[PDB]
């Protein structure tokens, strides 16, 4: 499960760390956010290799670009960039769901949602995964623009949780990224298992599960 | 599996493997796959695992159920006949395949059948996955005439290809022995060569490493008096 | 399989290969594919082995059943209760059976029932997957009211050709002899036919 | 229909420890249910105090390694010598992999080494080239035998003090070599007595500052 | 569509010094809709304890149905059923569907009354009995469980450290599993007493 | 058909069901019941294929009002429930299986509880503090298990319901026009008019 | 892709203390028609190497065209072709499983399995596997389709281990190759009884052996097999 | 045909008796004497072979049978009805219970089953 | 995507445009726009497969962007259209077509008319009064049959238009989250920002 | 179909059929199999008659090409000109090819080159549907160094023995004989060789 949200503050981008082979549990601790460079952060889901490959190349592209034109790379551009690759390779098979987030001067705060058939969306909030509707739910009933940072972190590590919880491909720990228009600050590693039992207390949800 | 039978003087010789698999995992390493249809009948299965046990015992029932009906000791054939015509009705969707060896007032006798319900004589047989492995060992240390002490030594070496060739195959030898005029003598594990190596390491936990929720005593008795 | 059955003056004799395979593995190199099914009524199987010894038993239940109540039946009459069996259940089953039997009064006779169901009555009869390599050396070789021992060497030279050409073909060379003085089995060994 | 591709067995294991890493594998080779070899050696060293696994379809797997070895010569001849550090070689077997994203090495992939501070170092890759730094890792046959018991001995996962119940995590304590590889030989020999197509014999190399060791042990052969 | 991985779970047993152990995991999902937290997979019948995983309706069914044949057992025999016989008994049951069978992996675990000797069992969907002495697997990280098994079980174990090392071979196995966890038990079985314990787990 | 939610509180159970009925291009209706009362005190709600969940429903209830007149007695949720999944359980190795998933609200007067069961098709049975068929759970579930407190009023049962139903309403692609709500208490089935 | 039409059976080889031996039998099947009855599935490559192939005849005769090509080639500007620089077993090998892999890489295999046997010039015993998928492995002992399944657990009882190797005399060895020869005649349906047996000694050099037969086969024990179960007569 | 005797040959009359029922017991009474004593560590069962004539060999006329390995029968009466009891009760023993527990019947439970037999020919059509 | 409606009247031509956007199982956004201004005077919305819709939609504005530029002149509608037409029948037999159906809104500043021309993804063109793609017309082509009058005026047009998207939210089954509208006439490209 | 080549002790006969058929119609009943590439060499066709005269035409393009830069090409030449065309096209040709051509140094050679491309040198062949009826016979009938009218006799009966078995097979028997004499066309009609 993957999410990015744009708000007062930047944007909040917060995913879970397992990967899954069938039923089989691969990995609790892959990080399906890459850091395309010190001002741009790309989500992973759908193929691993895919999104690692073509974003770490976007990163590549985005430095050509800034050499050239002595100027940071819009994130729309950036984003049009990996899009258009994609596109080309239509039918071939590669799958990829992805946000690319970042915060410039003359667009602000931006998220693009970009996709292996070639889709390219602007928006707010995006959740992308196996885990998506579950995390969709807390998001749309507790987000606003005016979040502080630290609500607005918490909120992206309890969409997270939540799919966690509910959906048995998603789990592991929390990651969560605060993007600024200075660059992404990392806010830790939060293992799901200590964080699922000290939200319980602390917040008096999942009274269902016995603790 | 491996599975072979051996002719020999005054008798027939069966055994097995003893590894049974889940695909390519090790459910049980000393399996015992010698079954007996009667004192003196005895089969070895390969195929569909329930299939080859419950077609044992339902023969080895009415086996023995014909047998007290007549007054006389079950014979190979018998098994042999009910065997084929019950695989044969169910056209291979039983997937049963034996070798059935035993003696009785008529001789020694040793047959494989096949879950289609065809039959096959012969003086060496084997079955399973390292039935290939076995069969070369058959093959090229058989003989007509053999010793009781020829054949054991013959049968469980045709086993012992099958454990170190086929990965289907593995653990220990089990045999029984049939001759004419005696007791068949079941000999359990009567080869170990795959004694699991000492650990590095005992993973013996300390006591109070497992976090616990709730204790409760489980009332396993009857509905207590008074 | 490599199977045949061959008429000649004293009777008839049917002749087998030994060889029984799954796939290209050889199961059972000393097969006995020649059986009884009354006295002096016998048949070479091909096809399915579970279909064949499933029939041949049920044909040998009813000639037995036959002979308690009306004597000795005929070869046509073993013939008929094989093709009842083949053509009713002609869904389910893959049989090639060759049926050959001796009276004293119709002598040798030998019945070939193919895959549907069909009856042929002939004065000799091939079969199996071994049989298509010596047809036209059966067809230029065969003569009528043969000796014992021209119909031994006919049956002899025309299935070591077959075992020569036919990988599922092989092993010894069965045969019984039918006639008035009873019954006889022959058996011959790779090292004498293979060099004829 | 021609299908391109096949299954060797084999099962592999990389550790990373304080200022070592030791990457190991069985030497059995097999298809379906026969053996072509009971030592096939699975591990190599590449050049540079890096050594590497591809595990899988046998065939892809040489057709990597001998690939990768051969970058390892040309980075020397266009770099001045410069020595292949364990995360670069990580990032070049990606492009190696995804090269042929549309026609796969169907393997999985483990390289061990020393990171550039000394630190033990292991890199884990999927068929198609995604990678990760990972300090454990399982691959092939037994994988999901074997990683379960390293979760819980060497990461001591659902391990708590005693006393505490379940309040206090048993401490993260740093592991010798010596200890690494007890660790090592009992997962091969629970893999062995469980999974048919592992045994034979135990391949281990080890990495340090001092270059590259080789250890060996038999297993069973059933 | 794999009937046996629609709902995920595991069971497993294991024998010690004059005990066993059986222990299950408790999640009920729908592919990966986790559903319930509570629903347990190991019964009893007297003093016979049974784990069923595999398709969660045919579990409750063989529940309902083992209930059944046991009742009416101990009415006619005047006596509780013992491992050994339930074991052909489940045996039977199951290879009577061969055809249309029930989609589970039981596992019987219990201590003969008389002779006091620990016994358990496995079987396939179909009937087949595995009678290992150490210890009995099943479920959807069967392949887990065989790992953690062979490693952590030694023979002869008292009760107490028998606990830990069934908990903790359960628990680590589970966590390596997308379809298992979500709470856990483990019945440590003595030939008069048995307890029953619930397990602190991770709930993702 | 397609949603339907149950939630237990305090001393009620609500049953969530929507109206829409469709059939493949055109919705036909935006006011179907999707729900049978069994007893004065067990309310189910059904949903799956066309024609198969009323038929199902009813002669569930045929069977459960029979079994009131015998025995002048209504049973409880727990042994409707059971009755009800063993017609499914029965039914999903039948020549042709009835492909209907349930969810059973009833109050206990013996107990003086609600209960809620939650059964589907293959006959799997849970006892729920709130449950959903098909894909009703994924976009609800986060919702209940961050506000759901056993000790709730109806009211706010009701007030996490229309959270519930809001938030399906915004991502969910199918139009289902909006639920009919029924309350399950000690005093009987109502339904609850305005939502 | 394709489908092989004109196949061989088995391969088999082993090691002993001064060399390797390879045996292959003379049948080309077409099917179950066993067409071809003079079929040299051996061919020596110089004086230290003997490849032995199975599987698709015509992929056969071009795989000897190629190696029969590297002779030549290897012999241009080569004032040491016969000596220092000749043909070692491992070129020969490593080029024929560059080829065999490269082949499946572009979806058209050479629909063979293939085994080198040969001594190396420092007199080490060479012998290696290669087939249509490119995949390769060695061992004290090697076979090819069915000798795989019967020959390698009869040639394994000889040489176990690599510590065998020393203590097996080309007596002992020649006469389980030549017992496994006898095994595979009885067993598979698509062998003959015709077969060639080279030796490649690090003393006598190569030895080759052409039409051997399979001898002192048992079949006597035949007669007294009767029916299939309850016959008598 | 068709069996059309779908009705009960035994029937109560008027003081209570189940005629047929009594006069099997008189049937029994005739019957050769046999007895059964336990022993703390066995049990005996001993009857007379009485030969119909001396030309008869009596050792294949067996009166005392072997129903399973620990269960054995003997009998008075009609020497015929108890044969065919015997069979029934041998496989009663298995497809009942053998064949579902993998164990042979306890004595009781066997009994219990041969009963039940004897009862259905005194109500069955 | 799904849903795109195009109606001429008297002096401009409006063109209508569903706002979702579905990713199987999740509605992603509920504002998306899903047209490009070609010319000042010509409008095109369009609906078919994910990624192409775009692609295609923005390699046809830059086109005519260009051709803008080089002549300074801007094209008719009528040569836009066909323009456009070409580009989809050249790509029904490409290795990989683009299925994407389109609706061109404009007005045609020469003839002061309004044009609306209807292009499926074939490159089958029509020149409408009022056109649809999809399962659009057929719950909508009855009522604008009835109630269409070549002299309406664009407030007669946007209320016909009410009634059809009324119609649509009525009995299509999939909720496509109303629409964004938009007037084409003498004056340009607006959009009519509350409907 | 039923092809064969025989070589003697003064060269090479060729034999075949003249029946072609689109199931089991005959399309053309006097068909001419015996095709030739170079003077005395000459090739008889199995498999698709597209294939097998496209390959034909080719190699006598080839052959034709030798000869005027190198002088008369060899039987193994000729053959290995077929090889690479069959063995470079398996995946889009059915072709089953015998090649027959006499030499003065190398006399009566015989090269088949079956389905798969690979080629085999022997004494003689046999191919086509019609052949497997007398692999049989032809392994009994055959000797090494027979003269001209003993292998004319032998292809006579082998072919009428195809013929009669084989249902894609029939007509008239064409031969062609080649020797240091020439090139010799024979043709044997239904009433010669029906009754043998
Ligand atoms: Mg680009
Ligand atoms: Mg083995
Ligand atoms: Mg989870
Ligand atoms: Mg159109
Ligand atoms: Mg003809």
């Amino acid at each position: 499960t993957t999410l990015a949200f744009r708000f007062q503050g930047g944007i909040i981008v917060a995913v879970d760390s397992r990967a899954t082979a069938g039923n089989w549990v691969a990995s609790q601790t892959v990080k399906k956010v890459i850091e395309i460079n010190p001002f741009l952060l790309g989500t992973m889901a759908g193929g691993a290799a895919d999104c690692q490959f073509w974003e770490t190349w976007l990163g590549s592209q985005c430095r050509l670009h800034e050499l050239r034109e002595k100027e940071r790379i819009s994130v729309a551009a950036a984003s049009k960039i990996l899009s258009n690759l994609v596109y080309q390779y239509k039918g071939a098979g590669l799958s990829m769901g992805t946000m690319i987030c970042g915060y410039t001067r003359k667009e602000g705060p931006t998220i693009y949602y970009v996709d292996s058939d070639g889709t390219r969306l602007k928006g707010d909030i995006f959740c992308v995964g196996s885990g998506q509707t579950f995390a969709y739910g807390v998001l749309d009933s507790n987000y606003k623009w005016d979040l502080s940072v630290e609500d607005a972190l918490y909120l992206g590590k309890r969409s997270i949780l939540a799919a966690a919880h509910r959906d048995a491909y998603s789990g592991g720990s929390v990651n969560l990224y605060h993007v600024t228009e200075d660059g992404w600050i990392y806010h830790g590693n939060h293992d799901v298992g200590e964080l699922f039992w000290k939200v319980k207390e602390e917040e008096g949800s999942f009274n269902n599960v016995i603790g | 599996t491996t599975i072979v039978g051996v002719k020999f003087n005054n008798g027939v010789v069966i055994a097995a493997d003893t590894r049974s698999t889940q695909g390519p995992i090790v459910a049980d390493k000393n399996c015992a796959k010698l079954h007996r249809i009667s004192p003196k009948i005895w089969c070895a299965g390969a195929g569909t695992a329930a299939d080859t046990e419950a077609v044992t015992q339902l023969i080895g029932s009415n086996i023995e159920l014909h047998s007290l009906y007549t007054s006389r000791e079950p014979r190979v054939v018998s098994a042999l006949q009910m065997l084929k015509q019950h695989l044969f009705k169910y056209q291979g969707h039983i997937g049963a395949y034996l070798i059935v060896a035993g003696v009785d007032p008529t001789g020694s006798h040793l047959f494989s059948i096949h879950a289609h319900g065809s039959t096959d004589v012969g003086y060496y047989l084997s079955l399973g996955s390292g039935s290939l492995a076995a069969m070369a060992v058959l093959e090229s240390h058989w003989k007509q005439d053999l010793t009781k002490e020829e054949a054991i030594k013959l049968a469980s070496d045709a086993i012992q290809a099958g454990i170190w060739n086929d990965l289907g195959s593995g653990s220990n030898v089990d045999v029984c022995v049939m001759e004419i005029g005696k007791d068949a003598e079941y000999l359990r594990n009567y080869l170990t060569p795959n004694v699991r190596e000492e650990k590095q390491k005992s993973y013996k936990f300390p006591r109070g490493t497992t976090a616990v929720l709730k204790e409760s005593i489980v009332n396993i008795c009857d509905i207590q008096e008074e | 399989t490599s199977i045949m059955a061959v008429t000649f003056k004293d009777g008839v004799i049917l002749g087998a290969d030994s060889r029984t395979t799954t796939g290209a593995y050889i199961a059972n190199r000393v097969t006995d594919k020649l059986t009884r099914v009354h006295d002096k009524i016998w048949c070479c199987r091909s096809g399915s082995a579970a279909d064949t010894q499933a029939i041949a038993d049920i044909v040998q239940y009813h000639l037995e059943l036959y002979t308690s109540q009306y004597g000795t039946p005929s070869t046509e009459t073993a013939a008929s209760v094989f093709k009842e069996l083949c053509y009713e259940n002609k869904d389910n089953l893959t049989a090639g059976i060759i049926v050959a039997g001796y009276d004293d009064k119709n002598k040798g006779e030998v019945y070939t029932i193919p895959l549907g169901g069909s009856v042929h009555k002939l004065p000799y009869a091939i079969a199996g997957s071994g049989s298509t390599f010596i047809y036209g050396y059966c067809d230029k070789n065969f003569r009528e009211n043969m000796s014992k021992e021209e119909t031994v060497d006919f049956i002899k030279h025309s299935l070591s050709q077959a075992i020569k050409w036919d990988g599922s073909s092989g092993g010894v060379i069965r045969m019984v002899v039918l006639t008035a003085a009873g019954v006889e089995r022959l058996i011959f060994y790779p090292d004498e036919y293979e060099q004829l | 229909q021609f299908n391109p591709y096949g299954d060797n067995g084999g099962t592999i294991l990389g550790i990373a420890g304080e200022d070592f890493a030791v990457l190991a594998g069985d030497t059995r080779n097999i298809t379906d249910y026969s053996i072509n070899s009971r030592y096939e050696p699975k591990v190599f060293d590449c050049g540079d105090n890096i050594v590497m696994s591809a595990n899988g379809f046998a065939a892809d797997g040489d057709a990597l390694v001998k690939r990768f070895k051969n970058s390892v010569k040309w980075y020397h001849f266009d770099h001045n010598d410069k020595k292949l550090s364990i995360n670069s070689a990580a990032r070049n077997i990606q492009h190696l992999l995804y090269g042929k994203r549309f026609f796969p090495y169907y393997v999985h992939t483990i390289i061990a080494g020393l990171d550039e501070d000394g630190k033990g170092a292991v890199y884990s890759f999927d068929p198609v080239g995604s990678y990760e730094r990972e300090q454990c890792r399982a691959g092939g046959a037994a994988a999901s035998l074997i990683m379960p018991f390293l979760d819980n001995q060497v990461n001591f996962k659902n391990q708590y003090e005693p006393g505490t119940n379940g309040k206090v995590k048993k401490p993260l304590k740093y592991l010798s070599v010596e200890e690494v590889i007890k660790l090592v030989r009992d997962s091969f020999t629970s893999a062995t007595e469980r999974h048919i197509q592992v045994g034979d014999g135990l391949e281990i190399l080890i990495v340090t500052k001092d270059g590259v060791r080789k250890e060996f042990y038999e297993l069973k052969r059933d | 569509s794999d009937p046996s991985s629609i709902n995920g779970g595991i069971v497993v047993a294991m024998t010690g010094k004059d005990c066993v152990a059986i222990a299950c995991d408790l999640r009920l999902g729908s592919q990966s809709l986790g559903v319930s937290n509570k629903f347990e997979k190991i019964f009893h019948y007297g003093h016979v304890f049974l784990g069923i995983t595999g398709l969660a309706t045919d579990v409750t069914t063989l529940n309902e149905m083992f209930r059944y044949k046991t009742n009416l057992y101990k009415l006619k025999e005047e006596r509780a059923i013992e491992p050994e016989t339930f074991t052909q008994l489940v045996s039977s049951s199951l290879y009577e569907r061969r055809f249309g069978p029930y989609f589970v992996g039981p596992v019987v675990a219990g201590i003969n009354s008389k002779s006091g000797k620990p016994f358990i069992a496995g079987f396939d969907l179909i009937g087949c009995i595995d009678e290992a002495k150490d210890f009995i697997v099943s479920g959807t990280a069967s392949d887990q469980l065989f790992g953690m098994c062979e490693s952590l079980y030694e023979p002869n174990l008292e009760p107490e450290d028998l606990f830990e090392t069934i908990s903790q071979a359960l628990l680590n196995a589970a966590d390596r599993d997308a379809l298992s966890g979500w709470g856990a038990v483990v019945y440590i079985i003595k030939k008069d007493e048995v307890v029953k314990r619930y397990l602190k787990m991770r709930q993702d | 058909m397609d949603i339907i939610l149950g939630i237990r509180v305090q001393d009620s159970v609500i049953l969530a069901s929507s109206k829409a009925v469709t059939r493949g291009i055109s919705v036909l209706k935006d006011s179907d019941d999707k729900t049978r009362q069994l007893s004065p005190h067990t309310l189910m709600s059904f949903a799956g294929e066309a024609g198969d969940t009323v038929q199902f429903a009813e002669y569930i209830q045929a069977n459960i009002q029979l079994y009131s007149i015998r025995e002048d007695y209504e049973l409880s949720p727990q042994a409707v429930s059971s009755f009800v999944r063993q017609e499914l359980a029965k039914s999903i190795r039948s020549r042709r299986p009835y492909q209907v998933n349930v969810l059973i609200g009833g109050y206990d007067k013996k107990k003086n509880k609600p209960e809620l069961y939650q059964i589907d098709y293959l006959g799997t049975k849970v006892e729920l503090p709130y449950g959903a068929h098909g894909y009703s759970g994924f976009y609800t579930f986060s919702l209940l298990d961050h506000h759901y407190r056993p000790d709730m009023t109806t009211e706010e049962g009701l007030d996490l319901l229309k959270l519930c139903v809001q938030e399906l309403e915004k991502r969910m692609p199918m139009d289902f026009k909006g639920v009919i709500v029924k309350i399950v208490d000690k005093d009987g089935i109502r339904q609850v008019d305005d939502f | 892709t394709q489908q092989p039409i004109v196949t061989g059976t088995s391969v088999i080889s082993m090691k002993y203390d001064n060399g390797v031996i390879i045996a292959a039998d003379n049948l080309g099947s077409y099917g179950s028609l066993l067409r071809f009855n003079g079929v040299e599935r051996l061919i020596p490559v110089g004086d230290n190497t003997v490849v032995g192939i199975s599987g698709d005849i015509s992929d056969m005769q071009h795989i000897e065209r190629l190696l029969k090509d590297l002779v030549t080639e290897n012999a241009y500007d080569n004032p040491l072709a016969d000596a220092e620089e000749a043909l070692e077993p491992s070129y020969i090998f490593e080029y024929l499983a560059t080829v065999m892999y490269q082949r499946r890489s572009k979806m058209n295999p050479l629909w063979n399995a293939i085994i080198v046997a040969g001594v190396q010039s420092n007199g080490d015993q060479f012998l290696r596997y290669v087939n249509l998928l490119g995949v390769t492995y060695s061992s004290p002992t090697l076979a090819t389709g069915f000798g795989a399944h019967m020959a390698n657990p009869l040639l394994r009882k000889v040489v176990d281990r690599e510590s065998d190797i020393p203590k097996t005399t080309v007596q002992v060895a020649e006469e389980a190759i030549v017992n496994a020869m006898r095994v595979l005649y009885y067993r598979d349906a698509r062998s003959s009884r015709n077969f060639s047996l080279a030796i490649i000694d690090k003393n006598t050099g190569l030895t080759f052996k052409k039409n051997l037969q399979v001898e002192n086969m048992k079949w006597d024990f035949a007669k007294d097999i009767k029916g299939y179960g309850t016959q008598k007569i | 045909m068709t069996d059309r005797y779908s009705f009960s040959l035994t029937t109560f009359s008027p003081s209570g008796k189940l005629g047929q029922i009594d006069y099997a017991l008189t049937a029994v009474k005739q019957g050769v004497t046999s007895l059964g004593i336990k022993a703390t560590n066995g049990v005996v069962i001993a009857t007379e072979k009485k030969s119909s004539s001396p030309l008869a060999m009596s050792e294949t006329l067996s009166k005392v049978s072997l129903l399973t390995p620990d269960i054995g029968a003997v009998y008075s009466g009609m020497g015929p009805d108890y044969r065919v009891l015997v069979d029934k009760s041998r496989k009663v023993a298995h497809t009942s219970y053998k064949r579902i527990y993998g164990e042979y019947p306890p004595t009781k439970l066997l009994v219990s089953e041969v009963a039940k037999i004897m009862q259905e020919a005194t109500q069955s059509g």
